[PDB]
């Protein structure tokens, strides 16, 4: 189960986030089995975490690390919280793209934190609205 | 154990009227001026199944989930289904004449097994025919507003999380309550013998 891990994270690392893979290391001088930790790299600098990350880069890694929990019982439906306000559209095409030549059957979907954003699939919810829920004797002788 | 169509009504502060299909397995984007009409059906599955770790959904009474309880026009809590079985996995075993399927639910005294007068278990059976389990956060439901909680997280959660494919500490807490058990028993079986 750790080899499989370490060796997912690499690639579901590497897709996401261009140029820039990391791989389930210890955390110091131990073992996967009792600790580990990550790498994060910058694009094509090498780093030690993501504390430098942008807030858009940010989540780009935890949603692969949701990718990678989710791909032991996968699902065909995906769901973003609009979170390309620090990161770019043109960006986030590019998730996509990778999404759907990675993630084949998986419906992706934005809830609306700021209304005008995420035009990047083809098909697309338009803006149709009235009034309660979203839509577009003689024995002993021989004896003895 | 794909969505085809969701024609649903019911609820107070968003956008009713209109059904949403061409549900495709892998790109239906959300881009709007009005948020109220974008992606509202998630709240109502939330409701649905309620999950208690949002409080946006979590209230005195329930009864905020139907079209303002009556006084706006919707008194009963319609919500209408049709789900189609595009796979023959996730039909269980006496489901395999029945991909599609058809349900309503309320007159919010009662649900509707197709129509017909019965407890709040049809819900489940309107959101049965896309595998979508209730019991697990898996099964197409979603992982949640966890995507802002997993920030700065430490190397013995993120174990956990790996192990979780294997639930380690299940089987320890089982093994333990079957050595309690196996000592007890034991004993048991020092007095018999």
């Amino acid at each position: 189960t750790w080899e499989k891990v370490t060796l997912d994270f690499g690639n579901i690392f590497a897709d996401l986030l261009p140029n820039s893979f990391a791989k389930l290391v210890p955390c110091e001088g131990k073992d996967v089995t009792q600790g580990l930790e990550v790498k994060v790299k910058l694009g094509n600098i090498w780093k030690e975490s993501l504390i430098e990350l942008s807030g858009g880069q940010r989540s780009l890694i935890a949603l692969s690390l949701i990718m990678a929990l989710l791909q032991f019982r996968p699902a065909p439906m995906y769901i973003l919280d609009e979170v390309d306000a620090a990161l770019d559209l043109s960006h986030t095409q590019n998730i996509g793209h990778l999404i759907k030549t990675r993630f084949k059957g998986s419906q992706f979907i934005v809830v609306s934190l700021k209304e005008g954003m995420f035009a990047n699939a083809n098909r697309v919810f338009r803006t149709r609205f009235q009034d309660g829920t979203s839509v577009v004797x003689x024995x002993x002788x021989x004896x003895x | 154990m794909k969505v085809e169509e969701l024609i649903i009504d019911g609820f107070k502060s968003y956008a009713t009227r209109t059904v949403i299909t061409d549900w495709d397995p892998q790109f239906n984007a959300i881009t709007g001026l009005n948020g109220s009409g974008k992606s509202n059906i998630l709240d109502a599955i939330c409701f649905v199944l309620g999950i208690a770790s949002m409080s946006t959904v979590r209230a005195s009474s329930l009864q905020d989930l139907i079209y303002k309880r009556g006084q706006a026009g919707v008194t009963k809590a319609s919500v209408t289904i049709v789900f189609d079985n595009t796979d023959k996995s996730n039909s269980p075993i006496g489901f395999t004449n029945s991909p599609q399927i058809s349900v309503t639910r309320q007159g919010t005294s009662k649900y509707l097994i197709n129509g017909h007068r019965a407890p709040q278990q049809s819900v489940l059976q309107l959101f049965q025919s896309v595998q979508l389990n209730i019991n697990n956060p898996n099964f197409l439901i979603m992982q949640g507003k966890i995507t802002k909680v997993l920030n700065m997280k430490p190397s013995e959660i993120l174990s956990l999380i790996e192990e979780a494919a294997g639930t380690k500490m299940f089987e320890d807490r089982r093994e333990k309550a079957e050595r309690t058990m196996s000592k007890k028993e034991t004993k048991l079986q020092e007095n018999r013998t």
